[PDB]
Order: C-alpha cells, then sequence, then structure tokens
C-alpha cells in the first residue's frame, strides 16, 4: 500500500503535467491573439488582463 | 481473484498494461472530460474577447 500509494503520487504529477502543458499554449496563444504586427487598443485588454 | 488483479493489455500500438479495466475505463472516460474542462475555458478564450 505505501508503494501503490507511492505510484499514485506520480501520476498526480503526470496528472499536473497534463494541466500545465494543455495550459502552456493556452496561455501562450491567448497571448498570440492580444496583439501583433497590427495592434490591439487597450481598454478591453483591461478584462483580456482580468482573464 | 483475478477481479483483484491489475492485468495486461496492448492497446493499439501494444502499449503495455497491467491494469483494472475500471482504471482502464476511466482513463479512457477521463480523457474525454479533461477535454471538456479544456474545451470549457478555452471557449470562455474565445467567447471574452470574440465578444
Amino acid at each position: 500500500t505505501l508503494d501503490k500509494i507511492q505510484k499514485k503520487v506520480n501520476d498526480d504529477i503526470k496528472n499536473t503535467v497534463d494541466e500545465i502543458n494543455k495550459i502552456g499554449e493556452e496561455i501562450a496563444t491567448i497571448n498570440k491573439q492580444i496583439y501583433g504586427q497590427e495592434a490591439l487598443p487597450t481598454e478591453h485588454a483591461n478584462e483580456l488582463r482580468d482573464r | 481473484q483475478l477481479q483483484y488483479d491489475k492485468v495486461n493489455f496492448y492497446n493499439e500500438d501494444g502499449t503495455i498494461d497491467n491494469l483494472t479495466m475500471e482504471e482502464y475505463y476511466r482513463k479512457l472516460t477521463g480523457k474525454i472530460a479533461s477535454d471538456g474542462e479544456n474545451n470549457n475555458v478555452v471557449n470562455s478564450s474565445n467567447e471574452t474577447l470574440y465578444n
């Protein structure tokens, strides 16, 4: 059982990993959405910043 | 006795399991639900900026 919970802790990380990796582009893309070579004004970016 | 035990499966490419089916099921079903979690927030992202 000590061994079993060890393995359960192991996947919890991979469970963590999946969350971040999936998040990693979610945020990165979101940044890609806000602005680029053409520009996005500021005032709504407030709420985008909020998001 | 067997239903206690974790037993092995070669899925599609044949990658190796040593599993209960309920685990098997859960990783399968869990795969779906994770996407729903991901889609919802991702959708939320599209909404706010789109609005």
